[PDB]
């Protein structure tokens, strides 16, 4: 259980200069965990990790547009 | 080396009534007989093994 | 699958005529039968304003500049949704 | 198809014998084994 | 080569005597038909 | 029973077919004795009679062509079809193994971790030795072509030289492949991955040896002047077979080494 | 010298003869085995004692009839004897290799016999599917001996295919095109192509089964990630072609027989006839999964395979109708051979229609693995292949031997066999529809009647084959040599007399390039 | 089940099996047509002294005998495929039962809620109570609620086996390492028999399947009594 | 939130006769959810669904062996 | 990548000699340099008794029947784990 978080650590799944997927994946994963934990009457405190990570890595503007998209239901990712 | 093909053409075209597998001389014959012996001997050997295995040997 | 129709799939105008009418053309008829004993109509897709579709960075230089070239109203929605 | 007459004709009797021998060579060996099926089955 | 030719000569078995032929044919097809029956027996006789 | 007036070859009665057939019996049952009653005698006898048969059968074919001149143009044309048809069946033989591979790797089972390569398998790196093997074989496709041309142009020295290079390259591949087999961290008993990998490349490896000795035979026949600038079917077949071996490897490389790992 | 001639042969005629002899012998073994099957099923209860012996017998029956009787006789026998004679060739392209194709057969058969003698034999079914054929459920040398027999038989036929194709393509008179070679020759060329392409996939498949049993590979063992279904795909990829390979030479013979006894110069629609065999040959390579409809494949692929399987009836239909069109207006000679051909045309049609029923994957769910499929293939094989083999045999027997058969006895023979086989297999359609599985050594009481009638029909056929052996004896015993043969103008094989000399076409035919 | 001297299919216990009976009637009608046509033509050809041994033009009739069969095949295929798709049709089952073939018996598993498992062996002919069917009786039948869509999952623990029940129109091979699904649905209560339909060794003929269909209510109590 | 479960319903991801993946996936998914919820101090009651499904579909013997494997740490799937 | 070395990649024994020594063989030397300026030694993999590996349904017909043909002790563990 980590909240002694400094910043997103090295992730072997995304080992190269291009980190586009790292942001994306963590953004997705979070909203998927959040949905599951909210949809099965549970704790979203498990989904925290992903939010910290995607928050550290994703540009503000990307996060904003993705959220807006999810609101209007045009978010292309399958959450 | 040197081209002695013409010389072998003559040896093999020589009308000695011998089939090609023997037309080459006395050695063709020993090889032939060695081959046929091993084949037949081995075939007999295998038939024997088939027999032994046919019966429960344990 | 694989293939093997005996021999003669090469040499002789008669042979290629034979293949043209005995194999090529019949294949076309079969695929035509299939492509018609299957091809009916796909119900027009639900319209959802995705941003990565119906792109418009510059208006088309024809018509009202908002309709693609082979625009089909039954299946192609404008950026605002289906036409009629 | 036309043919010369038989060089060594097989009379009816000879045929009867030939037919008998043939049938027997097929029926005897198999009848023997089959008849004794029990003697083998009981072990 | 100098192999013989004509009726009854292009075969690996002699057909000069109809009764000896009867015997060879009998053995031939006979052994063939008999084999499966003795194999079944052989198998029944191991257990 | 006169003088023949057709260009075909009526071959003298030969014992080799019988002997070769008997060899097959000895090897298969010899293999049966080895796998079950742990003995190699029969298999050994079988292997021996097989070589003796291949040696003598092909010796006679040389006698009949180079020495007796029976290979008229009609006979040669026949031999060409025979070779091609033979290669074709070899292609289908290998197709069974590529099928097995694709079948297993495209639908990995739960018992493997439901992924390919199976969990627990450490595949070789295709940019190392496997890249090398690839370059060695293709290079021999080039040198054998130079050999062929030297031959058609009547250049004995260069034909021998080019042929020699081709051969050392094929031998080199064999050694490299043998080293890799030894160094590999997985074995044939390591599930469908090791099964697929070793029988497919093992059979190919076996074909590389068959092609090499075929070329070695062509080498010696050339040393003894058997080939003329226009009649050299033994070499053409040797070459076609070599390119087949070359191509099969390319498929292994892309399928099993690259894509499959 | 018996040796030089009979063991070291390089003569297409003598080799063809060797094949007919081997095939005749194997047919006795196969017939015996078929009787043990019906003996067991001729009365409720068990006769053999242990059902593994039954399974061993069912398996051997299939391999013998398919690999050691039908193929050697049709391809090796009639193929070698007639092919060169019909195109005016001196011999086959590779006469020495041809001899090895033959000599690989006795060893191969020996191995099959050996497998049923060591251990408990191979009671796997002719499909020899794993795991049942694996080193756990069938430990011991048996299955491996079976696999090796198949390797030798495969090598034999692959080598044979190369010979036939090369010969047929390279050794015709310079002016004669492929479209001027008789239908039998075409039939054996197409068959050779099928063997060339299918047999190697089988070899690959059973080599994988062999390594699984002895080298610890797991191509078909789920434990290692393998899949028993992979075996089925490889086996049947060879297996469907194989069934067409067993009937094509027969299509060829039937065309020659129907043409001859109708007094025609040529068969009706010669090119439609060539087209049909090529089509059948081609489509025969893309329908294999119709043997796996209960295995669990996606519904879409099952729909494809039933659709594809059905188109094969179109080209087959043009052949059946062409044979009938050939009879049309003919001056018919009711010879034994013609009788065999008429039976083939009808019986084969029945067996083929029944196969159309089975082509439906939906319907095959409930028919698969029942006696309905055993009825189908016995109609097309026991009354297709075999009937062609008999017609061809009595028709050309005088060309091979120089002696004639007693035509009346031959007709008696046909009549008996016609009854025997129908009595034997017709009832089996009932058993299948009503649910009796295949490969069973005993059955619920309800299936008693049909199995009883069926086993009885099988003894009638037994009488017919014993009778046949006699018929051959009497022809050789009586020695009526042939004088003149009809229609030689359109039947080259007869032009050199009966029997033709050791060496035929020593001087080629003369054919103008008009 | 099958009765003495039966000719056709066992009576249909489910709706798809009914569908198949009718589809088979349809196809058989056609095979009778063709086979009778071919026999009439053959007899027609062999009954006249009129001759015409010279050549006849090939092509002309070849089209009738290519187009006609093509039409007839489409008439068999359409229905065939329709049913083929129905059998796989997206069904919403109310119970899932698994069956596992073994070398010489079937074992069943109902595990939706409980962990109910049991073996099912053939009753030896010498332990048959009068009135019992010789090689068809199993000691522990597979009980299922009639009139409901059951999902059966078939697999095996050793060699291949095939789980079949003619009356219901089912046959799904049991393959080690694989779970095959089929959909069962009976429209009547009763006992329905089937037999292993893939050679599995020495006792392949002796591992029947007996289904017992009763109302839901009785299925539940039975489940509980089986543990 | 379902416990009014009759049996595993139709799952479009596994629409054909072969259901091997359906069992497998649900077995994996469960143990992965169970691990997350236990590893981030949460409720496993979310993971319930998967256990019911994989329990319905998976043969007893498969489930037993996979569990045994996980115990000895030779379970090939990545949990 | 792609390819294009000007022309003459066909016709003339001199040309194929040229390609043999100017392209084929040099490629082999480069791949040899690479395959040796990279190939050192992979640390032997951690042994974990997976059941889908080290298969033994029947003992090998040689040695002690538990060692594969080209068994390499440094990298190939027996079913029980590494040898020495
Ligand atoms: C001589 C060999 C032979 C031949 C020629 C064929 C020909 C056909 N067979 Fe079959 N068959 C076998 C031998 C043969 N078969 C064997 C051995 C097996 C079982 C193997 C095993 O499992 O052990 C088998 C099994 C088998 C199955 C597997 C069933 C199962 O296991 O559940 C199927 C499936 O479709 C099938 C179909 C066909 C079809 C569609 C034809 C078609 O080729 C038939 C075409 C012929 C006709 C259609 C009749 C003539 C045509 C007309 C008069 C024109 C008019 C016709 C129409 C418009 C319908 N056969
Ligand atoms: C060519 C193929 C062939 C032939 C001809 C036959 C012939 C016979 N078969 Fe069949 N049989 C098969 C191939 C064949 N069979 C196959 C593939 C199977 C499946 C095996 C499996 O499930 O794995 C099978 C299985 C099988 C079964 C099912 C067993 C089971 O499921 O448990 C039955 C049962 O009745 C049967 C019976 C018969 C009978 C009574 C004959 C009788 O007709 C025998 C009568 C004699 C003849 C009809 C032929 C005589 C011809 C000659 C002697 C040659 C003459 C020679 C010259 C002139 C040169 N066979
Ligand atoms: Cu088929
Ligand atoms: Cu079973
Ligand atoms: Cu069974
Ligand atoms: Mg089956
Ligand atoms: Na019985």
């Amino acid at each position: 259980k980590i909240k002694n978080y400094q910043t997103a650590p090295f992730d072997s799944r995304f080992p190269n200069q291009n980190q586009t997927r790292n942001c994306w994946q963590n953004y997705l994963d979070f909203h998927r965990c959040e949905k599951a934990m909210t949809a099965k009457g549970g704790d979203v405190s498990v989904c925290e990790w992903y939010r910290r990570v995607y928050k550290s890595l994703c540009p503000i503007s990307w996060v904003s547009t993705w959220d807006d998209r999810r609101a209007e239901g045009t978010f292309p990712g399958k959450i | 080396f040197e081209n002695r093909v013409a010389e072998k053409q003559k040896l093999f075209q020589e009308d000695n009534g011998l089939p090609v597998h023997l037309k080459g001389g006395a050695t063709d014959n020993i090889l032939y007989r060695v081959t046929m012996t091993l084949c037949l001997g081995g075939t007999l050997y295998s038939l024997y093994c088939l027999g032994w295995a046919s019966f429960p040997h344990k | 699958a694989s293939a093997a129709k005996g021999d003669h799939g090469g040499t002789g105008a008669r042979t290629w005529r034979f293949l043209t009418f005995g194999l090529a053309l019949p294949s076309v008829a079969l695929c035509t039968l299939n492509s018609w004993l299957h091809s009916g109509h796909r119900e027009r897709p639900a319209f959802i304003p995705y941003h990565h579709l119906r792109i418009r960075t510059k208006p088309f230089s024809w018509g009202d500049g908002n309709h693609t070239f082979f625009h089909n109203p039954r299946v192609n929605p404008l950026p605002t949704g289906y036409e009629k | 198809i036309t043919a010369k007459p038989a060089k060594t004709p097989t009379s009816p009797k000879e045929q009867a014998i030939g037919l008998s021998v043939t049938f027997l060579s097929f029926l005897l060996p198999a009848g023997w084994v089959l008849y004794h099926l029990d003697n083998y089955k009981k072990s | 080569s100098h192999y013989e030719e004509g009726p009854g000569k292009n075969i690996p078995f002699s057909v000069e005597n109809k009764w000896r032929l009867l015997a060879m044919m009998t053995l031939f097809f006979g052994s063939g038909f008999a084999a499966p029956f003795f194999i079944v027996r052989h198998q029944l006789l191991k257990k | 029973m006169t003088h023949q007036t057709h260009a075909y070859h009526m071959v003298n009665p030969s014992p080799w077919p019988l002997t070769g057939a008997l060899s097959a019996l000895l090897m298969t049952s010899g293999l049966t004795m080895w796998f079950h009653f742990n003995s190699m005698t029969l298999l050994m006898i079988g292997l021996t009679t097989n070589m003796l048969t291949m040696y003598q059968w092909w010796r006679d074919v040389i006698r009949e062509s180079t020495f007796q001149g029976h290979h008229t143009p009609a006979v040669q044309k026949g031999l060409r079809y025979g070779m091609i048809l033979f290669i074709i069946s070899e292609v289908l033989f290998f197709t069974g193994f590529f099928w097995a591979f694709y079948h297993s790797s495209l639908a990995p089972t739960p018992e493997l971790g439901g992924c390919w390569p199976p969990t627990g398998i450490h595949p070789l790196n295709p940019l190392e030795v496997p890249l090398l093997n690839t370059s060695v074989l293709l290079a021999s496709g080039v040198s054998i072509t130079w050999a062929h041309h030297s031959l058609m142009e009547g250049d004995r020295k260069h034909m021998l030289q080019a042929l020699f290079i081709t051969i050392t390259l094929g031998v080199y591949f064999t050694l490299l492949q043998a080293s890799e087999y030894y160094e590999a961290p997985f074995t044939i008993s390591d599930g469908v991955y090791g099964s697929t990998f070793f029988v497919a490349t093992g059979f190919h490896g076996l074909h590389v040896i068959i092609g090499s000795t075929f070329l070695i035979v062509c080498f010696f026949r050339q040393l003894k002047f058997h080939f003329t600038s226009n009649h050299h079917f033994g070499f053409e077949a040797g070459a076609w077979y070599w390119h087949f071996v070359d191509v099969v490897w390319l498929f292994l490389y892309v399928s099993i080494y690259w894509w499959g790992s | 010298m018996f040796i030089n001639r009979w063991l070291f042969s390089t003569n297409h005629k003598d080799i063809g003869t060797l094949y007919l002899l081997f095939g005749a012998w194997a047919g006795m073994v196969g017939t015996a085995l078929s009787l043990l099957i019906r003996a067991e099923l001729g009365q409720p209860g068990t006769l053999l004692g242990d059902d593994q012996i039954y399974n061993v017998v069912v398996t051997a029956h299939a391999f013998v009839m398919i690999f050691f009787m039908v193929m050697p006789i049709m391809i090796g026998g009639f193929g070698n004897w007639l092919v060169p004679l019909m195109i005016g060739a001196p011999d086959m392209a590779f006469p020495r290799m041809n001899n090895m194709s033959f000599w690989l057969l006795p060893p191969s058969f020996l191995l099959l016999l050996a497998s049923s003698m060591v251990e408990a034999g191979a009671g796997t079914g002719w499909t020899v599917y794993p795991p049942l054929a694996g080193n756990l459920a069938h430990a011991g040398a048996s299955v491996d001996l079976t696999i090796f027999s198949l390797h030798l038989a495969g090598v034999s036929s692959i080598l044979g295919a190369i010979n036939f194709i090369t010969t047929i393509i390279n050794m015709k008179p310079p002016a004669m095109s492929q479209y001027q070679t008789p239908l039998f020759v075409w039939s054996v060329m197409i068959t050779a192509v099928l063997l060339l392409l299918s047999l190697p996939v089988l070899a690959a498949g059973i080599t994988m089964l062999l390594t699984d049993r002895n080298l610890n590979t797991t191509f078909f063992d789920p434990a290692g990630g393998g899949d028993p279904i992979l075996y089925q795909h490889l086996f049947w990829f060879f297996g469907h072609p194989e069934v067409y390979i067993l009937i094509l030479p027969g299509f060829g013979m039937i065309s020659h027989i129907v043409t001859y006894y109708s007094g025609k110069k040529e068969p009706f629609g010669y090119m439609g006839m060539v087209w049909a065999m090529m089509s059948i040959g081609f489509l025969g390579f893309i329908v294999w999964a119709h043997h796996m409809f209960t295995v669990g494949m996606d519904v879409d692929t099952r729909a494809y395979f039933t659709s594809a399987t059905m188109i094969i009836a179109i080209p087959t239909g043009v052949k059946v109708f062409s044979w009938l069109a050939t009879l049309h207006g003919g001056n018919i000679k009711w010879s034994p051979a013609m009788m065999w051909a008429l039976g083939f045309i009808f019986l084969f049609t029945v067996g083929g229609l029944t196969g159309i029923v089975l082509a439906n994957s939906s319907l095959d769910i409930v028919l698969h693995d029942t006696y309905y499929v055993v009825a189908h293939f016995h109609y097309v094989l026991s009354m297709g292949a075999v009937f062609a083999i008999m017609g061809g045999f009595v028709h050309w027997f005088p060309l091979f031997s120089g002696y004639t058969l007693n035509d009346t006895w031959a007709k008696i023979h046909f009549a008996i066999m016609f009854v025997g086989v129908n009595m034997t297999f017709f009832p089996q359609h009932f058993l299948g529809l009503s649910g009796m599985p295949r490969r069973y050594s005993d059955y619920p009481d309800a299936y008693t009647m049909w199995n009883t009638i069926s086993s009885m029909g099988s003894f009638i056929s037994l009488t017919a084959v014993m009778l046949m052996v006699f018929i051959i004896w009497e022809a050789f015993a009586s020695k009526r040599e042939v004088l003149t043969v009809d229609l030689t103008t359109t039947n080259l094989e007869w032009l050199n007399g009966c029997p033709p000399p050791y060496h035929t076409f020593e001087e080629p035919t003369y054919v103008n390039l008009k | 089940m099958a009765y003495p001297m039966q000719l056709g299919f066992q009576d249909a216990t489910s709706p798809i099996m009914e569908e198949l009976l009718h589809f088979h009637d349809h196809t058989l009608m056609i095979v009778f047509l063709i086979s009778s046509l071919v026999l009439y033509i053959i007899s027609l050809m062999l009954t006249t002294k009129l001759t015409h041994t010279s050549t006849m033009d090939a092509q002309e009739v070849e089209t009738i005998w290519t187009i006609l069969p093509a039409i007839i095949l489409i008439l068999i295929a359409l229905p065939s495929l329709r049913i083929l798709y129905m059998m796989d049709e997206i069904n919403n089952p109310s119970l899932t039962v698994k069956t596992m073939g073994h070398q010489w018996y079937w074992s069943y598993e109902y595990t939706d809620y409980e962990d109910l498992s049991f073996d099912s062996y053939m009753i030896p002919t010498s332990e048959l109570k009068p009135g019992e069917l010789r090689l068809l009786e199993v000691d522990n039948r597979v009980v299922l609620p009639m009139e409901m869509t059951i999902r059966m999952l078939v697999s095996s623990e050793d060699v291949l086996h095939s789980w079949a029940v003619p009356s219901l129109g089912l046959k799904t091979d049991a393959i080690p390492g694989r779970l095959n699904q089929t959909t069962l649905m009976s429209s009547r209560p009763g006992l329905y028999y089937g037999q292993c339909s893939e050679i599995c060794g020495s006792n392949h003929s002796f591992m029947p399947i007996v289904l017992e269909l009763v109302p839901l209510k009785y299925f539940e109590k039975w489940s509980a009594s089986m543990l």
